[PDB]
Formats: C-alpha cells, structure tokens, sequence
C-alpha cells in the first residue's frame, strides 16, 4: 500500500531522489517515516527516520524529505556500495513499521 | 505522578533524569549528619558534618565562576566541540543515562570548566561595559 | 557496539512450528526492544513485532495476531552497561508460504517517537 | 531614621518587620564566634562555629531550590491556598507580627516548601526551552 | 596568552588585575586542605578545613546582601563620595594597584560596606511593589 519509486539510476557524482507515499491508511503528515538501505537476503542498515534525521555514522548525502503526500529519500553524489535495494517504512511512536514495495537504485 | 525518589531515575535517560534534579539537590546538605563530645563516635559525626557543607560548597564554587548561581538548568556561551562527543541530541537525551555520559565526556571534564570559567569572566566585563553609559 | 547472532537456517515442512533465536551482546538488553522482521521472496519485507525484554509487552502485526509467540528471558549482567539476552520466536498455522530469510533487530532509542524502531540487526536465517 | 536594632522589630507589624530585614541577616553568620585548642571551651566553641555555619547553608539551600538566591523579597508563581490563611492583606501586613504569623502559618510551611521546590524546577525547564531557538 | 598565575597580577594597575578575577576565586576554598583522626596534625588540619569556609561565606555573605550573589563584577547604586577618594578613573585603573588603593580607602570601606547594603534592601522593596500590578 505504500508504493515506492518502480527503479532509477545515476552516475558516480550525481544524485538520486527515491519516492514513498500512499494514503492516509499509512501516509503522511501525521506518520513518520524511516528509510532503511538493505541488500537483498543481508542485514539492513537504518539510513534515516523521523523523515529526515540520519542514523549515528550515515553519509550526510543521504538527506530525507517529506511533503504533505509523499516522503523523499535524496542520494546525493553516488558511490559503487549505492546498488542496493532501498525500502521506505511508515511508522507512528506505539505501532508497528508498515514497508515499502522497494526501490532497484 | 511517577517520584522515583532520590537517584531514583539513576538508570533513566539523561533527559527524564533532568526533571527531577530538586530530588538530588536537596539531599545535598541535610540527612541526620547537640553538644560536642569527641568520643568515637562524635569525632566520626564531627568529621561527616564539615564533609558534607566542604562538598556542597565546591560545586556551588564552580557553579558560581559559570554564572549559574542558584540555577539547576543554566545555559552557556560555549559551544559544543564535537571532538568531546559527536553523539546527536536525539542519541543523548533519550538513550544514554548520566551515568554512562559521565564516563565517557570525563576526559574533557576540566577543558570544559575552563571554558565556562573564562566565558563569564568575559561576560560579566561586557556588561560593566554596556552599563557603562 | 552490539551484536545479534542468530539460531541455524535449519528446514522443516508445512504444518510444524520452528523457534528461532536471537543472542545480543554488547549492550544492556533490557533496555531497547527487540523486533521480528521477515523478508519473503513472493512479497515485500514485512514486520512481525517487537517486544519488550525490560516490560514482557508486545507488539505484533493484525497479520500475525494468533499465530506467533515471542518470548524473551531476562538479560545477564556482564559490566554495568553490557548484558547478554535471548529473544524466540515460533508461529502456529505454519505452510510453506511463509519461506524466506528472517531477522531479529533491536530498538533505536530508549525513548522519543522512534522509540522500538529496528536499528542493529542479525544476520539472518534461511527457512523451508 | 529609626534602625531598631537585630529582632529590634520582632514585635512590629509584618510590614514594619519587612523593611528591616538586612538587619537580621548579617548577623545568621557573624558574632564572635586563632589555634584549635581542643580545650573544655576550645571544643565548645569549634561545635559553636560548625553549627552557624550549617544552619546558615541550609536557609540558603531552600533559597536556591525556590530561584531566591541572594534574595531578601523574592516573589514566587505559588498561588496562596487560602486554606493556609483565609486572613485578608491588611489584616496580614497591618496587624500581625511574624511570629504570631509563623505561629499559624505553621502547618503548612512544608505545603508551601513544596510547591516553590517545584516551581523553579519547571520554570528553569521552561526558559530553557524558550532559548532553545 | 598571559595568565600570571594566583596573585600574579598584585602588582599589575587595578584595571589590568580586573580582568583575571576568576584567577583568585577559584583557589580560595581548593588546594589541599580521609579520617579524622585527632592528632596534633589532624586537629591541625580540621582548623584549616573550617576555617577557609567560614572565611569564604563571610565574603558571599557580604555579597548577597548587596545583590551581587555570584558575581565577580557587579555595578551598584551608590554614587562616589568624592571625599573617599578624590582621584580620577584615568589615575585610578591605569597607575594604582588594587594593594595600595585598599590601603588608601581602609577608613571608608565600611562606610561603603553599608549603603550597598541598604541599597539593596530598598531595590528589592521597590521591585516587589512594581511587580503588584
Ligand atoms: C528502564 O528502562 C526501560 C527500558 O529502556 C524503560 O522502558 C522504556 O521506557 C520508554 C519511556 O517510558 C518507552 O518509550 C515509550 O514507548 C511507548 C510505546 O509503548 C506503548 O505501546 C505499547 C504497545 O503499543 C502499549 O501497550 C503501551 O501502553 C500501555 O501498556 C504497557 C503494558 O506493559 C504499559 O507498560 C505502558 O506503560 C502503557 O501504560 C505503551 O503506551 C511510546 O508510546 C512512547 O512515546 C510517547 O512518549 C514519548 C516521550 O516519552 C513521546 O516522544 C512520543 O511522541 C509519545 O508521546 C515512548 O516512546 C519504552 O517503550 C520502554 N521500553 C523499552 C525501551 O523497551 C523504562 O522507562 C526505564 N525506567 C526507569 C525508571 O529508568
Ligand atoms: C576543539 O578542541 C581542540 C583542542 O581541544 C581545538 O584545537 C579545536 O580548534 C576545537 N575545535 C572546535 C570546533 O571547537
Ligand atoms: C545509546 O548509547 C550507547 C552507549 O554506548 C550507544 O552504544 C548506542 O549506540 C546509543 N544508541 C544510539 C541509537 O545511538
Ligand atoms: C580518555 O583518556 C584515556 C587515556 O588512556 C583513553 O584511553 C580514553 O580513550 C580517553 N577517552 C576519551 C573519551 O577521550
Ligand atoms: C508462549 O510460549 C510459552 C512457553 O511456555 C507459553 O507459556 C505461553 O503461553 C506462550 N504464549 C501464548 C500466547 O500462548
Ligand atoms: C488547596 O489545597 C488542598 C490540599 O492542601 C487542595 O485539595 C485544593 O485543591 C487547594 N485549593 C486551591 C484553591 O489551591
Ligand atoms: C495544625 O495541626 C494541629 C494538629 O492537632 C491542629 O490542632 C491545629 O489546629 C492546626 N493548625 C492549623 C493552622 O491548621
Ligand atoms: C559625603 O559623605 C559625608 C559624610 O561621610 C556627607 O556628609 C556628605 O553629604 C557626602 N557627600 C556626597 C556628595 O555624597
Ligand atoms: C584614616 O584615619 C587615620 C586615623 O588617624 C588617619 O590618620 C588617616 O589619614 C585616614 N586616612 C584616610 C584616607 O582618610
């Protein structure tokens, strides 16, 4: 229910921009949204939550944004470790952390 | 409400322990710590009488030489050197308890109290000067 | 720090009910929950629930209401901030539509908004 | 002027007393009270200098707990409970004494002690926030 | 920097010394002065112990009641008498030294002493009534 960008490329420098919304069932303005970066069949990594705060040690490229419908996930100046599977996830403080369908970056 | 009583949020995040620093503050001084008789037991009781003001009153020292005289929460002018700790707020407040922050800002204990030290001595110079007019 | 190692990747057939282990270290395991992720392969990565190992209180999804157990056994002191723990995991009306690789994660912060989130996590385990 | 003297105004009126109170609080430390012979009178007067000081510390503990530090008239944000005195101001400041005030005020002056302890822990919370941008 | 050090700058003119206060006040309850054992050196030692804190509150004390409760540079209502001293401020902070300038002022410091102390009493009455509205 939480659609997320199909797929999208770059290059070494550039920037990357990934989508995630959906309707008020799981989206947005009275939702928080996390961005997890995970690798298909490894352990995740936890990007950034609270829509925009980055977790301890995350690249500063890696910026959040959310508008009123749908939450951002910016991948500003690409590196070869960027080709991973990207899933959004909308949570609120006492429930659980519905995912996103994925994103091929 | 909730009370835990004295250190009672020991083990609680660093920001639910700042709501209750009245609960430590006034154990600081008082206890059960009239003549003087120096037997065993009154020069043990003499002793634990002028430790607990001679403690008290270093922490008031320093706490004066910052500008935050009778204050629990007092804002300063010196920045946060992130090689103290590049931990975020969010990281700090509702995760680490005091305990754990103490040990790990405890090197960098006496730089910062020289830099408050320093900052109101500057700061209270500035003021004469403005008042100056 | 903290580390989570996880049970074998052992393989049973519909109609049974596995338990899957979750061992932490480097950290005080009372303090952060403790959340059951799942990523199948015929569907998008879903969360299951988390737990409190300090309050026994749980939270799974409406998918998962009757049908999962978590449980977890108090920590063991090791230093004044570091206990080791264990988390488990077991499902009921098991098929063999439930095959994938499933995580165990720990909470983010201590308290706040973003209080249970799934920070530091296993390295999985293969199922049927 | 007048100048009564210390307690010269113990038996004025409580705003009579309230203009005199200088008078009384130079002398919670001072007296008479240079080795530490630990003679009959040398121990006597040892235990005499540790215990001005100790009462001294824990009136102006309260008045740091309350943000009345190196006051004489603070005003406070503690609403008054006219269960505590139902007695009107003039009736109060114009009639009464403090002790005869302190006499019936007794009850509820640990109430009271209360309600100022935390009131200042919220409102140094509070300002804290407001300069939090 | 300079940093001269405890006392480093006695012989330094009165405005050069007013910029290193915290220099000084922060060593006059500190420096080295855990049983107490009553021997000729132990009786010796808690002397030193009780006496450097009741000379520092006697200090604080003077300083409350002057409204300058933890400060090192606190500006006062009370004009200058020229008759104190009728030297100029230029004569004053850039040629004297804080040693001799107390020695020329000794017989009106306690002149001074008390119309900063009632000076304050009355500015915390007058704050109170501006603050009953
Ligand atoms: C000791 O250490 C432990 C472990 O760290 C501390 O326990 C943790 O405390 C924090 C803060 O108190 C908790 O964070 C909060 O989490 C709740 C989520 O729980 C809510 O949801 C449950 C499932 O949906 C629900 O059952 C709960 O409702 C009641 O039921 C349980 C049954 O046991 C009962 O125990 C509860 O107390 C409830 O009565 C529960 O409501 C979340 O809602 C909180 O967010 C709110 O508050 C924060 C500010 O605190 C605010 O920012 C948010 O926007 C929102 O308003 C908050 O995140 C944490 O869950 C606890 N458990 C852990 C971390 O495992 C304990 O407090 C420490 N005590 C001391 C004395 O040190
Ligand atoms: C941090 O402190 C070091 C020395 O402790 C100093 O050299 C450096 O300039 C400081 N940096 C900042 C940003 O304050
Ligand atoms: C909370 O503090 C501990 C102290 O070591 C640290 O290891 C942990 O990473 C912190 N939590 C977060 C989310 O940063
Ligand atoms: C403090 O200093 C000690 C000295 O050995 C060092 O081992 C430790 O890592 C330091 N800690 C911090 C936080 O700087
Ligand atoms: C989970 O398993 C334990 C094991 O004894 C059992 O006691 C408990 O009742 C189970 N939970 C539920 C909800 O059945
Ligand atoms: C007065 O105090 C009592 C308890 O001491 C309390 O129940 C009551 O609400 C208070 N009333 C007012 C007006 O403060
Ligand atoms: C204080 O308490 C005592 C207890 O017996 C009671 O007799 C007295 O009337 C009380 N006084 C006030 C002012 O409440
Ligand atoms: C100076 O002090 C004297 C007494 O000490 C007083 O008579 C005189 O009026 C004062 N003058 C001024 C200008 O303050
Ligand atoms: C102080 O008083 C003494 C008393 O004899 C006098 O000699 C001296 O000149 C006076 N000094 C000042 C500065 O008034």
């Amino acid at each position: 229910v939480l659609t997320q960008s199909a797929s999208v490329s770059g290059s070494l420098g550039q920037s990357v921009t990934i989508s995630c919304t959906g309707p008020n069932s799981v989206c947005c303005s009275h939702k928080s949204i996390s961005w997890y970066q995970w690798p298909p069949g490894r352990a995740p990594t936890l990007i950034i939550y609270e829509d925009n705060e980055r977790a301890p040690g995350i690249s500063p490229r890696f910026s959040g944004y959310k508008s009123y419908w749908s939450a951002y996930l910016t991948i500003s100046d690409l590196r070869p470790e960027d080709e991973t599977t990207y899933y959004c996830c909308s949570y609120t403080h006492n429930s659980g952390c519905v995912f996103g369908t994925g994103t091929k970056v | 409400a909730v009370f835990l009583g004295f250190l009672g949020a020991a083990g609680s995040t660093m920001g639910a322990a700042s709501m209750t620093l009245t609960v430590q503050a006034r154990n600081l001084l008082s206890g059960i710590v009239h003549l003087l008789k120096l037997t065993v037991w009154g020069i043990k009781q003499l002793q634990a009488r002028v430790l607990a003001v001679e403690r008290y009153l270093r922490d008031q020292q320093l706490l004066g030489i910052w500008g935050c005289s009778g204050k629990l929460i007092c804002c300063t002018n010196v920045p946060w050197n992130s090689s103290w700790s590049n931990r975020n707020l969010s990281e700090i407040w509702d995760n680490m308890t005091w305990l754990q922050w103490d040990k790990e800002i405890s090197n960098y204990t006496q730089i910062i109290y020289g830099l408050l030290e320093e900052s109101q001595n500057q700061q209270e110079k500035n003021e004469q000067d403005l008042l100056a007019l | 720090q903290g580390q989570l190692v996880q049970s074998g990747a052992t393989t049973t057939k519909p109609g049974s009910s596995v338990k899957i282990s979750c061992k932490t270290s480097g950290y005080r395991f009372n303090f952060y929950h403790i959340n059951w992720i799942r990523q199948t392969a015929g569907r998008g990565p879903e969360w299951m629930g988390w737990i409190s190992p300090y309050s026994g209180d749980k939270n799974l999804a409406p998918a998962f209401q009757d049908r999962v157990n978590m449980t977890t056994d108090t920590e063991v002191p090791v230093t004044s901030f570091t206990s080791t723990g264990a988390a488990y995991m077991e499902i009921r009306n098991l098929t063999s539509d439930d095959t994938g690789t499933y995580f165990c994660a720990k909470g983010l912060l201590r308290d706040g908004s973003s209080t249970w989130l799934p920070y530091l996590w296993g390295q999985g385990t293969l199922l049927t």
